[PDB]
């Protein structure tokens, strides 16, 4: 054909068509081990305890939280936007990499989708839990009623957020689900038990793979990828405008709509990378997730990290350039004040972590990159925390200046969402086809350590 | 090689004469008039400034893309690199002219910038402005010149060695120049991002020392990067129609068409978010920026939205149309005009305000630099063969289809 | 009482050769079944282009009419109250605050209405009976089926030439 000799193989082990399907189907076709049950139990307990904390604070009062009369938001919306940021990784991997014809994405796409459907859901709890009277939440929708057709306004970003999140999730759900049709077909055709036979004959639709069916299938995925990238940007931007549209010094800005997005990409891939690292060893799919996939994840993280760095110095320049004392003081408060440790630990992580990737000896290391990928998520949690808290406890009228400290029920709810995340993801890995077969089988001949060697001789 | 048309020479000469003459013409024509007369005297000056910065950044919009395509190891771009190299020959000449203009401001031959005027910093003067004086640690003139100067070297050096090493790679039995350029381009892109942010502050936001905004430079970047892409496409269409390109087909055109489409939408995104975040919570300080634009430059302000969004929105969405030469040429022209207007809109209200118009001194500067640009680019194409030699990705690009 | 020839292959290379030969020899192909996308099959078969993209664009246009008629009714023509200093006099005035919703609605309808169009035209739903003529085809083996007119002997001898891994003649 015409492939360049420069490129390295994406498939290792001289694997054929049966080799690939057997490898991927194997974890679905067998039983879970003791270690799986131990981990599962732990995640479940954390989740159930978290539910108890949620019920308690809903039924007894928000005053059980560490919120103040000054600081109305902290840890509730902090964790909301943190989970939202995480849930943009999969929609980049399956849509953006698609649009740029990035072949290596084929071994990631499926698990990347799991990362958004199990994290957007976590975020969806906070918009309800923090509410003062959540049983009246249905009033948010513009539904004809007995109050003289009393409506809602359409000027608040909190309402815009309702539309952004509910449609973001809805669209992504049908997108990744459609991609499962040819993979469930390969499981219903195993039918080792009549129970499983029934299950996969129902999970799959009548997907008898045919010329016409595949033709349409490809076109649908192209359209949805085209629509998905705009959603990735617009949804996180609507979230961003909860602070950008304010009158509060330190929040009012124009940099947030692209800034928070860059951060979302950065933190999302850092999360994904840690799960792929443990996945390729537990599931034994290291022949599909190679060091080239890991290296490329590291490179992207490096790139977006530098974008964030530029935005940090942009804000500081403008603050100095501006003659507004209130904006300058807000930045002085972050540099030196009672929350200095949140600010400086945040900056330490975001500034230096992505810069280690310039060194090949560090970038090409599953050990080093595993550690760094974890660190990034810590720094990004503080990124969200610092912006919200440091800008509220200090503002107009010195008499209103205060502090802030969270309680065990603020912490507990967050722990609960983490536990739930892992319950869902862990169960996913034992029932779903973790690697798309329809995708891999279109690249097995184009790339791999067999065919390339053939081309070279 | 590339045989010069033997007609474009005289064509570009005509543009460089009629435009030049029009420029010359433009400079031959209580406290109320102290305002008005400065607005009138600035008209033929900002008419040149906007033309130079437009074409200067136009060239930079190609080099940014060039560096990206090599770093990203594109498998369809190699066949078009010679054209891109030919286009980015303007920069080492256009940047000279632009720099000279900056010097002329420094030597007080105009009133283009406010903070470069006399008596602004000192408190012993009727021209004293405390707000501007407080920003003098950044606006200090000799710092502004040096800071501007080194940005030009940081772009011109890259251009020079990129070409030099490429030609060396064409005449070698191993690699070493490919990898050399790979490393250089990566370094360039890092530098570029930093110099881009500062550049916008110094050359565009410096027209209004009483106004600031975050997300300005990224907006500016998009406003020229998009136009850079369309200029690439238009040159390759021309050369192809004249029989000078081989291994070029509608899939290469299509790929560029959809590329420029997506990034033109991105420009619109940035435009709106900047506007709305001021409009939504109109804290009066920093709001007059839009007040004086909406009330005066009504059609320019909103027309720039339509031409850079609405028009291509209903054109470059049909994949069959993306392969048609006249569809692509048409859209390219509209986009270029739209971004010219974008720069016009950003600069004009700060120099002439309500005395603005699009007559002789504006048209003349456009045509002058148009002719200059054409002359340099097509001359450059005769100094090197199209379709580079041994290159690690050229064999697949010669068979590229989509 | 029609019979169908089931030509079972091994790779895309032999499919492309086989399909092109049936086109040259004028053997009407009834269906082609594959475990994964070929990226040259519909071209060789001569299948007509899809129109799903043409289906959505229109769905997006429906979405924008919904978003704008909703908000222009409620906010300025039913209760034109003041919420802040926002001018609710017209729809030009206070337009920017409606953009975040209008955008999301056009994508929402463009996406979901064409996905269900795909399922309706491809006949896919949760309790639909699967139509695999040979179980092995999903994991592996490619299948081209051609109906028998009357000359079973030569129709089979044709399929016994290129890519003849397994050839079956099955009634109905």
């Amino acid at each position: 054909h015409y492939e360049a000799p420069i490129r390295k193989p994406l498939v290792i082990g001289d694997k054929s068509y049966h080799d690939v399907t057997v490898d991927v189907a194997a974890p679905v076709e067998g039983p879970a081990n003791k270690q799986w049950w131990i981990v599962f139990t732990i995640a479940l307990v954390a989740f159930l305890w978290g539910l108890g904390c949620i019920i308690y604070t809903v039924s007894t009062g928000i005053g059980t939280w560490g919120l103040n009369k000054t600081v109305g938001w902290a840890w509730d919306i902090t964790n909301f936007v943190w989970w939202v940021g995480i849930g943009h990784a999969g929609t980049l991997i399956s849509a953006v990499l698609l649009l740029f014809r990035q072949r290596w994405r084929m071994a990631i796409n499926r698990s990347a989708e799991a990362m958004t459907i199990f994290s957007v859901v976590q975020a969806g709890l906070f918009p309800i839990i923090h509410m003062g009277r959540p049983w009246l939440a249905y009033w948010v929708l513009p539904i004809p009623n007995q109050f003289g057709s009393l409506w809602v306004n359409f000027n608040s970003p909190l309402l815009w957020d309702v539309f952004a999140i509910s449609t973001y999730l809805s669209v992504s759900l049908v997108f990744w689900w459609t991609g499962l049709l040819p993979d469930f077909a390969m499981l219903r055709d195993r039918a080792i038990t009549p129970f499983n036979k029934r299950v996969y004959s129902i999970l799959s639709f009548g997907w008898s793979g045919r010329a016409k069916d595949w033709q349409r299938f490809e076109e649908v995925s192209l359209v949805l990828a085209g629509l998905a990238t705009p959603l990735v940007l617009s949804v996180h931007t609507i979230v961003s405008m909860d602070f950008a549209t304010s009158v509060i010094p330190g929040w009012h800005t124009t940099i947030f709509p692209p800034y928070f997005v860059a951060g979302a990409v950065f933190s999302g891939f850092a999360m994904v990378n840690t799960l792929l690292i443990v996945m390729r060893k537990v599931s034994n799919l290291e022949a599909y997730i190679t060091l080239q996939h890991i290296e490329l994840m590291n490179i992207i993280i490096m790139i977006t990290g530098s974008i964030v760095g530029v935005a940090y110095i942009t804000e500081l320049f403008v603050a100095w350039y501006s003659g507004v004392e209130y904006e300058q003081y807000a930045f002085l408060n972050r540099a030196t004040g009672p929350y200095w440790w949140a600010y400086w630990s945040m900056m330490t992580c975001n500034v230096f972590s992505p810069q280690f990737m310039w060194f090949k000896k560090l970038r090409t290391s599953i050990m080093f990159s595993f550690i760094i990928s974890i660190v990034v998520n810590i720094g990004m949690w503080f990124e969200r925390f610092v912006i919200i808290v440091t800008s509220l406890h200090r503002d107009y009228l010195p008499s209103s200046w205060t502090m802030f400290s969270p309680t065990f029920v603020d912490i507990g709810i967050f722990i609960g969402t983490i536990g739930f995340f892992f319950v869902l993801f862990l169960l996913y890995s034992r029932t779903f086809p973790v690697i798309a077969q329809a995708e891999v089988k279109t690249i097995l001949k184009g790339t791999g350590d067999n065919y390339i060697r053939e081309r070279a001789n | 090689m590339y045989t010069f048309s033997s007609k474009l020479k005289t064509f570009s000469i005509i543009l460089m004469v009629l435009g030049l003459l029009g420029i010359g013409y433009g400079f031959l024509s209580t406290e109320h008039l102290n305002h008005v007369l400065h607005q009138l005297q600035n008209k033929p000056w900002s008419a040149l400034y906007v033309a130079c910065i437009f074409f200067l950044l136009l060239s930079m919009g190609v080099l940014a893309f060039y560096a990206i395509q090599q770093v990203a190891q594109a498998g369809w771009s190699p066949v078009l690199f010679r054209v891109m190299q030919g286009i980015t020959a303007y920069l080492p000449a256009g940047s000279i002219i632009f720099f000279i203009i900056l010097v002329l401001c420094g030597l007080h031959f105009n009133h283009i910038f406010v903070w470069l005027g006399e008596g602004v910093t000192d408190p012993k003067s009727p021209n004293y402005d405390a707000i501007i004086a407080g920003k003098s640690g950044y606006l200090n003139f000799p710092f502004w010149i040096v800071r501007a100067f080194i940005f030009l070297l940081g772009w011109n050096i890259y251009r020079h060695f990129s070409r030099k090493n490429c030609l060396a790679q064409d005449e070698a039995n191993d690699d070493l120049y490919y990898k050399k350029n790979f490393k250089i381009s990566a370094g360039f892109l890092v530098f570029f991002i930093v110099s881009e942010s500062i550049m916008a502050w110094d050359w565009i936001m410096s027209f209004d020392p009483h106004w600031f905004s975050t997300l300005f430079a990224w907006y500016v970047f998009a406003s020229f990067f998009v136009s850079g892409i369309t200029s690439i496409a238009l040159i390759t269409i021309y050369l192809k129609s004249k029989g000078y390109l081989e291994y070029v087909n509608t899939s290469h055109i299509h790929d560029l068409a959809k590329f420029m489409f997506g990034i033109s939408v991105f420009w619109t995104y940035l435009w709106f978010s900047q506007f709305m975040l001021i409009w939504y919570a109109n804290i009066p300080e920093e709001v007059t920026y839009f007040v004086t634009r909406i009330q005066l430059y009504n059609l320019p302000f909103f027309g720039a939205v339509v031409m850079n969004f609405v028009f291509p929105l209903l054109i470059l969405i049909n994949t069959d149309f993306k392969r048609l030469n006249w569809v692509v040429v048409m859209a390219g022209i509209v986009i270029l005009l739209g971004h010219y207007v974008d720069f016009f809109n950003m600069i004009m209200p700060g120099t002439v305000g309500d005395k603005w118009f699009i007559g002789v001194p504006e048209i003349a500067s456009i045509l002058f630099f148009l002719g200059l640009f054409i002359f340099v680019v097509f001359t450059a194409l005769t100094k090197s063969p199209l379709l580079a030699k041994r290159n690690p990705f050229i064999e697949e690009s010669k068979h590229f289809h989509y | 009482s029609n019979k169908v020839i089931y030509a079972i292959y091994n790779d895309d290379d032999v499919l492309m050769n086989a399909v092109k030969k049936t086109r040259a020899a004028h053997h009407h192909i009834e269906e082609v079944f594959t475990p994964f996308p070929v990226h040259g099959l519909d071209k060789a078969m001569g299948l007509a282009p899809t129109r799903l993209a043409i289906c959505a664009f229109l769905y997006g246009c429906v979405g924008i009419s919904v978003a704008t008629t909703m908000m222009s009714y409620i906010m300025i023509h039913d209760w034109p109250q003041d919420i802040g200093g926002k001018p609710s006099f017209s729809f030009i005035q206070n337009m920017p605050s409606f953009v975040p919703i209008m955008f999301e609605m056009t994508v929402f309808f463009a996406a979901h209405l064409m996905v269900i169009t795909f399922y309706m035209r491809s006949r896919l739903w949760p309790f639909k009976q699967a139509e695999n003529p040979d179980v092995r085809t999903t994991d592996d083996h490619f299948l081209i089926e051609v109906a028998v007119n009357d000359n079973e002997a030569e129709l089979v001898s044709f399929f016994e030439g290129t890519g003849a891994v397994e050839v079956k003649v099955i009634e109905k």
